[PDB]
């Protein structure tokens, strides 16, 4: 516990990238989260929203 | 553009749509602005013979 500022603003660094990374696998209300999964199952009118 | 087509095949103007027509022979951008003018023409067109 004598480095504990260090190692905390590491921890808080890779938390963001890991969070920051992991939000791609979010839906945010689409069908799916991969790009090639909607542009493959619906038209060119419906998939653009 | 004046043309004539089948009175089920209305449907195949609008864009970004399906059809024979709407794929082979005629077929507007998705940019299109404008208006889309269709009227029944069997006492005109249309031949007993």
């Amino acid at each position: 516990s004598a480095l504990g500022k260090l190692q905390d603003v590491v921890n808080q660094n890779a938390q963001a990238l890991n969070t920051l990374v992991k939000q791609l696998s979010s839906n945010f209300g689409a069908i799916s989260s991969v790009l090639n999964d909607i542009l493959s199952r619906l038209d060119k009118v419906e998939a653009e929203v | 553009d004046s043309f004539v087509i089948r009175g089920d095949e209305v449907r195949q103007i609008a864009p970004g749509q399906t059809g024979k027509i709407a794929d082979y022979n005629y077929k507007l951008p998705d940019d299109f602005t404008g208006c889309v003018i269709a009227w029944n023409s069997n006492n005109l067109d249309s031949k007993v013979g």
